[PDB]
RNA sequence: CUUGAGUGCAGAAGAGGAAAGUGGAAUUCCAUGUGUAGCGGUGAAAUGCGCAGAGAUAUGGAGGAACACCAGUGGCGAAGGCGACUUUCUGGUCUGUAACUGACGCUGAUGUGCGAAAGCGUGGGGAUCAAACAGGAUUAGAUACCCUGGUAGUCCACGCCGUAAACGAUGAGUGCUAAGUGUUAGGGGGUUUCCCGCCCCUUAGUGCUGCAGCUAACGCAUUAAGCACUCCGCCUGGGGAGUACGACCGCAAGGUUGAAACUCAAAGGAAUUGACGGGGACCCGCACAAGCGGUGGAGCAUGUGGUUUAAUUCGAAGCAACGCGAAGAACCUUACCAAAUCUUGACAUCCUUUGACAACUCUAGAGAUAGAGCCUUCCCCUUCGGGGGACAAAGUGACAGGUGGUGCAUGGUUGUCGUCAGCUCGUGUCGUGAGAUGUUGGGUUAAGUCCCGCAACGAGCGCAACCCUUAAGCUUAGUUGCCAUCAUUAAGUUGGGCACUCUAAGUUGACUGCCGGUGACAAACCGGAGGAAGGUGGGGAUGACGUCAAAUCAUCAUGCCCCUUAUGAUUUGGGCUACACACGUGCUACAAUGGACAAUACAAAGGGCAGCGAAACCGCGAGGUCAAGCAAAUCCCAUAAAGUUGUUCUCAGUUCGGAUUGUAGUCUGCAACUCGACUACAUGAAGCUGGAAUCGCUAGUAAUCGUAGAUCAGCAUGCUACGGUGAAUACGU
């Protein structure tokens, strides 16, 4: 019921990478995600010269919801803070899930475009943020006086 | 209990049996039963009952509780002193003594009763309900509230043979 | 499921096999050698009412022993019988043997003997109940911690089949250190067939 | 004559009644001032009101009806009923008193009268609320609930009907029989300075808990359903039916009185158990949620249904049938069909009769078979017979056989409710009894697990353990296993070694068990250390009483019933595998985490004797020659694959996919035509993530890659186990 962490990963040195690779690992091939991600942190620095943590950390702030909803009952739905665990889980979850939805042929171009556009507050990740934060915290009036 | 004594003679005698059910989901658990009377046919009788999954168990258990409850049954001249009506739970009953030589005249259960308390000639008609149990409880209710000349004239300051049935 | 026999559960721990020999992977010659032994014994069982026979089998020989309550049936008066049985056995066994009778002790508390017995009274149309109450009763005199005793089928040679049981004492079953004597039987009178399922329990003990 | 009844005299209270009079809030309608765009309504909506300025807000006006608090199991009255206040008139009740008349009393048929609300007439009034009605919405539909309006009517007066769950479903009156406890109006007395306060008593109605007792039970219990008396009314199974005829009353609707015919064997009350509840309290579960991946689309395999058939062999059918029996369908199997065939028979036992047994060729035949050669040959024991395992062809009566029906006659066997946590028995008690009691309540658990408390005490089945396997260590043993010290070597292959790994045997350990807190001190919960492993450590096996008249007569066994010159038998060929279609199970696909080529590392488990197939050689290849080692820690199966590194590919129905078809070949089996498997060439399908609905799963899991085996002349995408890589989420109920 608690979380059972993943330790670090020292390529490039941080942990959010560690939580990231596992979601890309379609069908249990951990070396492929390992490669294409690590190269993604080569190319995102290559184009638009900067640090990997600048683009990455900044984006996964930019695409990271902090308020959010949930339904219960007629159709009412509580606006709800996000735990930091789910905070990053949603950031990365919707990040890759839309990073798919770009539609390039290349392993890493899609990602560098994704988080480097997100880090410019553009891309469907940011649009997802704005939609969730639209329906949420606009209809707060009815569902807020609860847990 | 009260005070079963296994010392007199005995003649167990059976009145009925039912097949009686308790339904639990799925099946139907049922438990044969029986009533009994037990007496010496010499001045003592009482009923006894019980239930079991099988007859011999039931009747035997009934007999173990049977001896435990008794009445003295004041009898006189191979006959009851007088006539009453018993009543218990709408199983009323009516007895009367008799010119001798008749034999007990009554229904099945009550016949088994008074035939076991050694009474010879007596008249009755059961009344109210025909259910076997409260019939009997009527009988022994009356016999429990019954007296003979010695039972009474003791109480009243006078004495028998200026007064007698 | 639903339930099973304990003997295939207790085996491996607290009972050896009724049959023993060398593997070499050639079983079928030797197991179906044993199979005819397992057949012919019925023509001793019918008179003897035996519990179980072992087959130990050394290299060049055979060594068995039949568990009975009735030795006199099979030993002959002064040995008149077992030699005869060796003769009628070698004709099909096609190899030597040292058939060596064994008696089983507290002799009639056993299972297949007694199951067979109650079947026997059901063969001559004994009512079912007294058989079972007297079974458990004599069993309890002879010493035991608990017995179960069952019948199935059309009782009293009557309408659609039923089954009952009159158990007494504790019959530890789902436990694993029991050493209970389970058996089974059959009997026909007129209507279908009647089996049983005897059980006992007589104290906890290992084979070592 | 006074004790019943009534009259007094002094008192107490009250929503007791009829008529008139007065007043505040509130709803509404209108008028005016203020001011803009919504109001109002619902679960969600709509219809309606509104720019002619609503609603909201303030002022004042009219108008009808009802009277917040007070109000209470409180009061009054004969009932129905009666709640703003004041006046007029006026009925009865309770107490105390006791002079006063001195039994005047109780009940009450027929009659007479009052009588909720609705209803009716005649006339007035009309603020709300609201049948009928209209519209809207829901709904399959809704003339019903919901919503917006809305007439009669509610209201007053004079009249009329004349009923109700008009109920406490309990007639009136009198009298006697345990208490406790409040409440309402009074009365007597003690205490108090004064009781106004406190207490004790007594009357009348009023409520609750309760015995004696009654009652079928629930229940009533001085306000009796107790103990009795008087008087009245009423019932005689249920439907038919409170109907019909008739009478009577009524303006009318309809009220009262009140049957029959036919028809049923029940109608019905009280309470117990069980199930159920869109009744309630509690907890748990891949049951929801949070998450991942799939079915459903596309093509293939397999099975059921259907269709069709000489036959497409039978069973199983909601979960709890449909990759099930069938863990192997060319024949065989195979039950089904066509053809030729048989009668103690395909086959088993018995009697006779013999005899040890048989084989190879020819003929005819598809075989089955026989038609002839030929030789099976008294072998174990014989003194001429005989005995015997074992043959014999013939007679052959008993016979034999039936995949022949009933699984709703059975045994046995197995699923399912569900590893759900419960279900039952004795003794004793209560109850007329069925049944209940324990097993309930508090606390507690994954657990009817456990403590405490309790008219209950104990036992059993069940969970747990008890056993296998797994996680660590110690001892023991060292080849085929291992090579750390070293030498040597293609190589642990051999010298040497058993240190480590390992192999299988014995034992240690994990048990609330140690500490701390909490908690009825207890059970138990929470946390701390230690250890490899803490709260059943992971898992397996194990499956209560019973249920589904669940499945199986086709594994087998079997009662009954049936077949017998065939419902039995042998054989060749055939089919069980059909094909407009749907259904379910599963496979591979719809490509860049991808495809093709090359190099390259890491397993576990299991099988091999008439079977594993090493090396080398040929061949593109399946395979072939050949033969070493191998009954196995030895040797072979047997490269593990995914992966990792490289080259290329750069988004196309593509080097995507891999169906179908033709050809050329490999092995097994006699023979691969229906119907085997396999390689090589060529072909190059549908399909570019899946609709409505829907399933799986909480960590070594899903997802995902390959390996071994059984069944086996050949044949497994299925079944079983084996490991490899290996995740996200679990807010919460
Ligand atoms: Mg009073």
């Amino acid at each position: 019921v608690p979380k059972r962490d993943v330790l670090p990963d020292p390529i490039h040195n941080s942990k959010l990478v560690t939580k990231l690779i596992n979601k890309i690992m379609l069908d249990g091939k951990r070396g492929t995600a390992q490669r294409i991600l690590y190269s993604a942190f080569d190319l995102v620095e290559q184009r638009s010269g900067r640090d990997a943590l600048e683009v990455f950390e900044e984006a996964i702030n930019n695409i990271m919801p902090v308020l959010e909803v949930k339904a219960r009952r007629s159709n009412y739905q509580v606006p709800v803070e996000v735990r930091p665990e789910r905070r990053t889980t949603l950031g990365l979850r919707w990040l890759v899930n839309y990073a798919r939805l770009r539609g390039e042929k290349t392993m890493e171009d899609r990602l560098a475009n994704e988080i480097l556009d997100a880090a410019n507050n553009t891309g469907g990740a940011v649009k997802k943020r704005e939609d969730t934060h639209k329906m949420a915290e606009a209809n707060k009036a009815f569902a807020h006086y609860r847990w | 209990a009260r005070r079963e004594e296994e010392t007199k003679e005995f003649e167990e005698r059976v009145v009925t049996i039912n097949r009686v059910a308790k339904v639990v989901k799925g099946g139907r658990r049922f438990r044969f039963t029986a009533l009994v009377v037990v007496g010496d046919k010499n001045g003592r009788v009482g009923f006894g009952t019980g239930k079991a999954q099988e007859v011999p168990e039931a009747i035997k258990k009934a007999v173990e509780a049977a001896k435990k409850d008794l009445v003295v049954v004041p009898r006189v001249e191979g006959t009851t002193p007088h006539t009453i009506t018993g009543r218990y739970g709408s199983g009323s009953v009516f007895m009367k003594p008799a010119a001798p030589g008749t034999g007990v005249i009554a229904g099945g259960p009550v016949r088994a009763v008074l035939e076991l308390a050694g009474i010879t000639d007596i008249l009755s008609k059961s009344l109210g309900s025909n259910t076997p149990i409260n019939m009997v409880r009527a009988t022994i209710d009356g016999l429990q509230n019954l007296k003979n000349a010695e039972d009474v004239a003791k109480l009243r300051g006078k004495t028998v043979e200026e007064l007698y049935n | 499921g639903q339930k099973i026999n304990p003997i295939g559960l207790r085996v491996g721990i607290i009972r050896d096999w009724e049959a023993k020999w060398y593997a070499e992977k050639d079983f079928a010659s030797l197991l179906h050698e044993d199979l005819k032994i397992r057949k012919f014994i019925d023509n001793e069982l019918k008179e003897a009412s035996v519990s179980h026979v072992e087959i130990e089998r050394a290299a060049n020989r055979i060594n068995i022993a039949i568990h009975t309550g009735k030795p006199g049936m099979v030993i002959g008066k002064g040995g008149s019988e077992i030699e005869k049985l060796r003769n009628k056995l070698n004709a099909l066994t096609d190899k030597k043997v040292h058939i060596n009778v064994i008696e089983i002790k507290k002799v009639d508390l056993d299972a297949r003997l007694v199951a067979e017995n109650i079947a026997r009274q059901l063969e001559n149309r004994a009512s079912f109940r007294r058989v079972q109450k007297q079974a458990i009763t004599r069993a309890m005199k002879l010493g035991a911690k608990g017995i179960k005793t069952q019948v199935s089928g059309r009782l009293g040679g009557a309408d659609i089949a039923r089954a009952e049981q009159y158990s007494e004492g504790t019959v530890p079953l789902h436990t694993l250190r029991a050493d209970i004597d389970y058996a089974h039987a059959e009997a026909d009178t007129t209507y279908g067939k009647l089996g049983v399922k005897v059980w006992i329990y007589r104290g906890e003990v290992l084979p070592t």
